[PDB]
């Protein structure tokens, strides 16, 4: 490499010191309030005073910024200088203020956090430094002055690099720019660990859950035409979906469930891959909302399912799950909606669960497949597992009464599974 | 899982045989026994903070390598016994050093454009050229135009190549008589 | 009356052969018919517009 | 006799000056008229408000000549209404795209 | 009948939509403050 | 750290895969086909005209091309070499339509009617010399019949005994399909739509054990359609209209047994799901006939608009999945559309198909295998990989 | 639409489709309510086809009030749909108002059509 | 070639020389080099003289 390269990398590394007065103008007078001729004049206790009161107003819509009255924003960091100490206080309070920005990105609409953010901006050097982190936590409010705001005064990432041309521009970045944004493989890894953070200290606000959802089932559109580009993304989407399912807000799970709809609709998963988020998605359903939302995706994931297989009894773990988690009037109420979802596969995949794992609640399949009409294939298999029940067990009025109403409907199909199997007289003789 | 590196052997000469990283070194060393040995080098992070957790995909550094089959023609390139020609049955047509192993060179298969305009044929998903019967090399005129001419099992046509860009001709010779060719010359 | 019929009906065909001109201009497949005269013709290829 | 005219004279329907000069000389037409005064138009920035002055003005005229020409209307905005949903969503389609390669 | 048995498993088919390029592109307009169910069933409209 | 609702994230740590396999699909995926190209099936012999007609064989690997150099050539297929099996050239008859009948009783007749711009129809009785036949006798009805060119081959039942006899039907001048006996050449029975009579399918459905019924369906220019019985007399059951479309050239049904995926035994009788009115403007109007029999004025499904000229082929694969939409009129202008979901496959055809100007196509019975004739004299041959 | 006055029968409005075929291949027609408008403005129109399938049909039932001050005859066709295949375009079209030629190769199927429309006025 | 270094009298800059011909002057701190010429004759070695401003 050549000297001017490997100068540009050593003037990278010392971004951020004041060397001579020009440079510590140019450098302080990079503000988040004001602008360039009254940041310059501006001192460090006087931005500290007025950042000090907007933390004690935000401190009291939201109690969680106290500690940082006491590490961040106390008196002893007027005079701690970000780049005098080693490697170790250095990480120590980059990660202060990474628990900063991400309990304060969702406050990014009342002007406290602007004016208490400032003196991050302008201390501890947080738009050149702690840049990423800054992007990130603030991307949701891209349509808006604070974050054209932090644009203009930012030093953009190599993986933010489509912002490029909106830097220091009177327009805001467009959506088509954020899908383009997010169209990346790193840009995905990236977005993904920052919201494992959020999940982990419980900060998703349901903002940043809509215009992540957003993003990620635009990516996934994007891609719907490539197959190794969607198989590259599976691992991604489908970790963050199960990291999701994994929390506690009924926002961020119905997050999931959409991510998880949209991506099973957009290519074939494996059944096992679908079986699996189905135990992920009951393995922590409280809400309601969330349990919509969870019969909706259930059943749309059962439906985007082919192949020899798809409607097979859904074994005992997961059916006994998902009877804990839905019982009976809940799945024959959602059918009688006059809206009329496709539940095809996934109410023959639960009435041959209950053949083979209920034995009971058979009165209940008879009323919920009178309800929802259902296709020739779905019905056979219907038959031929009560055909086998009759023939385990005594046959009595509930199964009698089943094949009443299979006689009642297409009874020359009923003939041929008794005549691919059995006969209609010994049949009859049986029950 | 960070990522897979697919087909970086031949599974029917025993798939990837070592693979070492050098010690201290974002650097891997793989060999196969499909007579080949390559290093592939993991970037720093693209994320300057995070890095961690978006780990680049480890990308091709150098390589050796021969011929994975018993090679089925030689040929001696010049008369100063540096270069010889080898063509193999696993489709290949090598350059080999007799002086110095690093500048053995697989010559290349990228066809050249049509001289009139129109497309070529073939199949999309590109295989390489069927396996060297026979090969005449003449370097009188070397890179002023085509220098190797070779000819193919069981196909109606011989290539031409260029020793010196070491890649294929823009030209093929039919036989007109829908007969392979058995045989190929050229003169000095 | 009669000077500004004759000034319309001469705008009016000056006008024709103008947007018979730009029409031929345009694109799609054409062909140049001509008939018994030499007054030539374009009949466009029956095609439609994507 | 505003519902009889075409959406291109809805569109100009203001700048007859410097529509007729820009006619009697052959010199480009003006686009805004006086449909430019419209919310819409507000909204719009570039040379895509001439584009959302047209469609804008096609609007307009459909909406126009329903409410002059309907017998059966309802004084309740329903045609304006949709007619308007369809202009925002192109306004917002043609504002969502950007000349800059990202 | 193993034939007849395939075609009606082929013929029990229904249509369903696909996702384009740009089928989810007009919803950045209307995430604005509107709850996380809204944009939920927003969404399964498009996919039915 | 660590030694050895977490279902998702295992069954992803597992997994290196993420679609289904092989063989689980058992349907097609839509948007991305898989279709590789074989050697051009007329490559051994050429042809010296455009290629009109082609048609597969029900049981046999023949293909039958035939073309406006009054010959017709059978060309036993395979991948690799595609030999020419024998051919026939009838002198002084250009030949527009060719088609390999079988009947349904023995299913060991193996006739070949052919046909061009004549007032005959040769039928040839394959023997493996040569034995043909020609129809020339409209009986009585010549004035309407004045050019055998458009027929198609069906099946019919009696209907008071159980025995099932070819018809080939021919379409005439003014609104007229004549139906005949194909080993009597006797005229059965007409049926007269009003219009320009344009094109017609037929479609079949089962009525009990070894019971069917045969509707002719028929298109006028315009866009109305009649459907006749004609198991019973030639007499209308349905005539209704297609939504939109106004210069009609095309009607196919497809997704059962049609007259080219034909049934080799009367019990494997389909009903056909679908129905594709092709148009002059490159429109396909496509119905679902599980649900537009009823309506009297059916909407379409979908009207594809992909191809801009006018469609001269439009055939369904014998299981019903794909159509393909051609025209004879540009080059290259072939479409395999997807359906249920009625959605053009992407990635086929690309730029560089040597399609030629497609002047007839037809699909496999079995193989799942494409041969598109050209306007130069080719038929090119491809494999989908999903069979 | 009961108000869509002289509506065409199908032998009728098959054969004014078909004017209207051959006329978009010769660029003879303006396609679409405004052009159709204009045309009428300007006094070069031979006759005006509309569709009765629009669901405002007032949108249309304006150019009927200046083809009677005009007196350009003007018909209905059931379907907006067809109109636009026959027109030649990928949309549904309205309106299409076929334009006077006296050179015209199908002149006489333009005037035995237009004859054909002003007999049910 | 090798490397003849020199520091202005104060640590600002940075003038460096290779035996071949490359001579540079830098603000090594920073980033900014502000002479990077290439006389194609061997120098041996360079000095600032009362500045960053002119070096011998």
């Amino acid at each position: 490499s050549s000297l001017s390269d490997q100068l540009a990398q050593v003037a990278s590394n010392n971004a951020t010191v004041a060397l001579d007065r020009k440079r510590r103008q140019k450098l302080h007078s990079a503000s988040l309030i004001y602008n360039s001729k009254t940041a310059a004049t501006q001192d460090y206790d006087f931005i500290f005073e007025n950042a000090s009161k907007a933390l004690e107003e935000l401190s009291q819509i939201e109690p969680k910024f106290a500690i940082f009255s006491r590490t961040l924003f106390s008196e002893s960091s007027i005079s701690l200088d970000r780049n005098v100490q080693t490697k170790e206080e250095i990480k120590d309070l980059d990660n202060a203020i990474n628990a900063y920005l991400l309990l304060a990105s969702s406050k990014w609409y009342l002007a406290p956090t602007l004016h208490a953010t400032e003196w991050l901006v302008r201390r501890f050097q947080i738009h050149v430094k702690n840049t990423e982190m800054l992007l990130l936590s603030t991307l949701n409010y891209y349509q808006t002055p604070v974050f054209k705001r932090i644009l203009s005064i930012i030093k953009l990432p190599p993986l933010f690099n489509c912002l490029s041309n909106f830097v220091r521009s009177e327009k805001p970045p467009t959506a088509l720019t954020m899908i383009k944004l997010f169209n990346d493989m790193d840009f995905l890894k990236l977005y993904t660990s920052y919201l494992d953070q959020c999940i982990k200290h419980n900060a998703t606000y349901t903002n940043q859950l809509l215009f992540t959802t957003c993003c990620f089932i635009n990516v996934v559109a994007f891609n719907s035409n490539n197959d190794e580009k969607l198989n590259q993304l599976v691992p991604i989407l489908l970790e963050i979906s199960a990291k999701l399912l994994a929390s506690k807000s009924k926002d961020c799970q119905i997050a999931a469930h959409t991510i998880l709809v949209v991506f099973a609709t957009a290519l074939p998963l494996k059944k096992t891959i679908i079986l699996a988020a189905m135990e992920t998605i009951l393995s922590n359903l409280d809400a309601k909302e969330a349990k919509h939302s969870a019969l909706l995706t259930i059943c749309k994931l059962f439906q985007t399912l082919k192949g020899q297989g798809n409607v097979d009894q859904l074994p005992s773990k997961i059916f006994k799950l998902f009877d804990s988690k839905f019982d009976t009037v809940s799945i024959l109420t959602f059918l009688d909606k006059e809206d009329k979802p496709v539940c095809d596969k996934f109410i023959t995949s639960y009435t041959r669960s209950i053949a083979r794992y209920d034995r009971s609640k058979l009165n209940i399949i008879l009323s919920l497949l009178k309800k929802i009409r259902l296709e020739r294939y779905e019905v056979r298999l219907i038959i031929t597992d009560l055909i086998y029940l009759s023939e385990i067990l005594e046959d009595k009025s509930q199964l009698v009464e089943l094949f009443e109403y299979f006689i009642s409907i297409n009874e020359d199909l009923v003939l041929k599974c008794l005549k691919s199997l059995g006969l209609t007289g010994e049949l009859f003789e049986i029950r | 899982r960070i990522h897979v590196l697919k087909n970086i052997h031949r599974e029917s000469y025993g798939g990837v045989t070592q693979a070492t990283f050098l010690n201290g070194q974002p650097i891997i060393v793989t060999s196969g026994g499909d007579n080949s040995l390559k290093e592939y080098v993991f970037d720093p992070s693209l994320s300057q903070g995070s890095g961690d957790v978006v780990v680049q995909p480890p990308r091709y550094l150098r390589s050796r390598g021969g011929h994975s089959q018993p090679p089925s023609y030689i040929a001696f390139a010049d008369s100063q016994s540096h270069f010889m020609l080898s063509a193999s049955k696993d489709r290949s047509l090598w350059s080999f050093s007799l002086r110095k192993d690093a500048q053995s060179q697989e010559m290349s298969q990228r066809l050249h454009k049509k001289q009139d305009g129109g497309r070529v044929g073939g199949s999309t998903i590109k295989s390489k050229f069927p396996e060297i019967v026979a090969l005449a090399i003449e370097n009188a005129r070397i890179g002023e135009w085509e220098n190797i001419i070779t000819a193919h099992k069981d196909e109606k046509f011989a290539r031409t190549w260029d020793m010196r860009n070491k890649r294929v001709g823009r030209w093929t010779f039919d036989t007109t008589d829908d007969g392979f060719v058995k045989s190929v010359a050229m003169s000095q | 009356v009669k000077q500004h019929l004759q000034r319309e009906t001469q705008l009016k065909q000056v006008q024709q052969r103008m947007d018979a001109q730009r029409e031929l201009l345009k694109k799609g497949s054409k062909k140049k018919i001509v008939d018994s005269s030499g007054k030539i013709s374009f009949k466009w290829k029956k095609q439609r517009k994507r | 006799s505003l519902a009889k005219s075409p959406a291109s004279t809805i569109q100009i329907l203001g700048a007859e000056k410097a529509l007729f000069r820009a006619l009697k000389t052959k010199h480009d037409t003006p686009k805004y008229g006086l449909l430019y005064h419209a919310s819409l138009v507000g909204q719009a920035t570039g040379k895509n408000k001439g584009k959302i002055a047209r469609v804008l003005a096609a609007k307009a005229a459909v909406s126009l000549r329903y409410d002059a020409l309907a017998e059966d209307r309802d004084d309740s905005g329903d045609i304006g209404l949709e007619s308007r949903a369809k202009v925002e969503n192109r306004l917002s389609q043609l504002e969502g795209r950007d000349l800059r390669t990202t | 009948d193993e034939e007849d048995i395939a075609l009606e498993f082929i013929n029990g088919e229904k249509k369903d939509k696909l996702v384009n390029m740009n089928s989810f592109t007009s919803m950045f307009d209307n995430i604005q403050n509107v709850q996380m169910d809204t944009f939920f069933d927003r969404v399964m409209k498009v996919l039915t | 750290d660590e030694s050895d609702i977490n279902a998702l994230t295992k069954i992803l740590s597992t997994t290196y895969n993420y679609k289904d396999t092989l063989s689980n699909s058992k349907l097609l995926p839509p948007k991305k086909l898989d279709i590789v190209r074989l050697k051009d099936a007329n490559a051994s012999h050429p042809s010296h005209s455009a290629i009109q007609s082609l048609s597969f064989h029900p049981s046999k690997p023949l293909l039958l091309t035939g073309g406006y150099d009054k010959t017709l050539r059978i060309y036993h297929i395979d991948g690799k070499t595609n030999h020419l099996v024998t051919s026939l050239h009838l002198v002084g008859s250009p030949i527009q339509t060719c088609t390999f009948y079988t009947s349904l009783s023995n299913q060991n007749q193996q006739n070949i009617f052919t046909a061009g711009r004549r007032r005959y129809m040769h039928s040839w009785d394959l023997s493996l010399t040569a034995k043909i036949e020609k129809f020339s006798r409209l009986y009585g009805h010549e004035s309407t019949q004045r050019s055998f060119e458009n027929f198609k081959v069906a099946h019919l039942q009696n209907s008071q005994t159980n025995s099932v006899h070819g018809i080939v039907l021919l379409q005439g001048n003014n609104g007229w399909i004549n139906i005949l006996h194909s080993t009597s050449g006797l005229w059965l029975m007409g049926c007269k739509i009003e219009g320009v009579i344009t094109d017609f399918c037929i479609d079949y459905q089962p009525i009990s054990r070894g019971k069917f019924r045969t509707i002719l369906i028929a298109v006028n220019a315009y866009g109305e359609v009649w459907e006749f019985d004609l198991n019973k007399n030639g007499h209308v059951i349905r005539r209704w209209k297609d939504q939109g479309g106004v210069g009609i050239t095309k009607i196919q049904v497809g997704g059962g047994t049609t007259t080219t995926c034909p049934a080799l035994q009367i019990s494997k009788i389909k009903q056909n799901r679908w129905l594709a009115v092709g148009s002059e403007s490159g429109f396909v109007n496509l119905y679902d006939r599980n649900n537009a029999m009823t309506s009297s004025t059916p909407t379409p499904v979908a009207a594809l608009d992909q191809l801009t000229t006018t469609i001269s082929n439009l055939q369904f694969s014998p299981d019903g999945q794909i159509l393909c939409m051609a025209s004879r009129a540009v080059k290259d202008a072939l479409r395999l559309v997807h359906l249920p979901s009625c959605s053009v496959f992407s990635n086929w055809p690309t730029s560089g198909t040597p399609l030629g100007k497609v002047t007839s196509v037809a699909f496999s019975p079995s193989g799942g295998l494409l041969a598109v004739g050209n306007e130069q004299g080719k038929v090119r041959l491809w494999k989908l990989n999903h069979y | 639409n009961p108000k869509a006055f002289p509506l065409a029968d199908a032998a009728l409005t098959q054969q004014i489709l078909d004017v209207v075929q051959q006329a978009a291949n010769l660029r003879q027609l303006k396609k679409g309510a405004n052009e159709a408008t204009k045309t009428l403005n300007r006094g070069i129109s031979e006759f005006i086809i509309m569709a009765a399938d629009c669901e405002p049909i007032e949108i249309l039932l304006h150019l009927p009030l200046l083809c009677e001050d005009k007196n350009v005859p003007y018909v209905f066709v059931p379907s907006r749909v067809a109109l636009g295949r026959a027109c030649g375009v990928s949309r549904p079209v309205i309106a299409a108002s076929i334009t006077t030629n006296d050179a015209s190769a199908i002149k006489t199927q333009i005037y035995a059509v237009k004859d054909k429309i002003e007999t049910l006025l | 070639g090798p490397y003849h270094i020199k520091y202005a009298k104060n640590g600002t800059h940075l003038l460096i020389t290779g035996r071949k011909g490359h001579v540079a002057s830098m603000d090594w701190r920073k980033g900014q080099l502000r002479a990077e010429l290439f006389l194609n004759e061997t120098c041996h070695s360079a000095t600032y003289l009362q500045n960053e401003q002119y070096f011998a």
